[PDB]
């Protein structure tokens, strides 16, 4: 029951950290894409 | 209000990590991995018997609805704080809620089916341990349930 | 009530792309894009919360001083490289120095903040990757820095 | 003040270059030509917006008063005096006010509404370019005015 509990909690904590890390990268990626699209928009407006 | 459709949404999230072909199905080989990622706590033999009840080859697959059957099967048989406290309490030399950090390593890595070097290193880095003395286990009961 | 003067200049620089009439206001749909243009990387959730501090209308707009006086009450903290580099070191736990593009595709699509296939295809295209699919996460960060 | 008789005479002369019957109509293809001959400054997409009221495939016909109706609204729109400086600000090589010839090829031939080969020749001869090079945008705006 102890070994089961520790092993369970370590996997629970690792899943939570993995989801937090994923969100942390994904928000930055979606931010970089938003900045690249803003860069595209100012450049295409300007050239036109 | 457990096992409502809200809780099943994160069960679909965690299942979708292992449905790599994207067809509503996962392998038996990671069934324990997803269940413990969702924080439900089966033993090794229990998980293996639940797999071999589905297939005597052990090597197979389970669809999302029957994965929810397996989640519900474990949820019917859930522990309690006092049942987990009982498990620590048989090792309490004093009777005050404290256990030796030496005998804890004997319980983790020599007794039972055992925790690996990686599980030990990860837990010991967070717990910050440098010694063998008495340490509070009521914290473990609360934090790991 | 304001951000410090040097940040007001960068906010005016950003806002100029999203005004369409020359009259100092923005239609409600542009609000998320202008914020992410600053360099700050709010979640979808943070943008949905922020609307409740703004008091937007689908029959209205957000003026430059309305937006700025919201930010003067609270803004998102500064996102720096090492946060993202540490996030990659969660996935590469054994210290191999790389991540499979296929695993990265699946995880970035089907978990957490959930990039759509359009967002994921362009994300994989902006990365540096060795000749069998091994993503060089350090160089990808450097190319955004 | 709008529409003294002499204004209508000058604008009708510019149109009378293109009508080859004297019936008061032209092909839709020359609508941009007469408009820009008088120095009016629409985009191709702005001409296209109007042409969707009248043309089945870009080969139709249009009266003088229809052209003059579009011109009457375009004559109250802004001269782009601020707008063209905001545009050139993006394509400066180093921040001293000087557009690079490399960026200028992408501005001529990739971004937006573009330019065709035999009128890119015109800009190369206007700028005296025989290799790598540059141009000041305040001076070039003054020349295009």
């Amino acid at each position: 029951r102890i070994q089961k509990t520790i092993r369970g909690w370590l996997l629970r904590k690792r899943y939570l950290c993995m989801q937090r890390a994923a969100i942390t990268v994904q928000r930055y990626v979606r931010g970089y894409q938003a900045r690249c699209y803003a860069k595209f928009l100012r450049r295409t407006k300007a050239a036109t | 209000d457990q096992l409502t459709e809200e809780q099943i949404a994160e069960f679909k999230e965690a299942f979708s990590l292992f449905d790599k072909d994207g067809d509503g199905t996962i392998t038996t080989k990671e069934l324990g991995t997803v269940m413990r990622s969702l924080g439900q706590n089966p033993t090794e033999a229990e998980l293996q018997d639940m797999i071999n009840e589905v297939d005597a080859d052990g090597n197979g697959t389970i669809d999302f609805p029957e994965f929810l059957t397996m989640m519900a099967r474990k949820m019917k048989d859930t522990d309690s704080e006092e049942e987990i406290r009982e498990a620590f309490r048989v090792f309490d030399k004093d009777g005050n809620g404290y256990i030796s950090a030496a005998e804890l390593r004997h319980v983790m890595t020599n007794l039972g089916e055992k925790l690996t070097d990686e599980e030990v290193d990860e837990m010991i880095r967070e717990a910050d341990i440098d010694g063998d003395g008495q340490v509070n286990y009521e914290e473990f009961v609360q934090m790991m349930t």
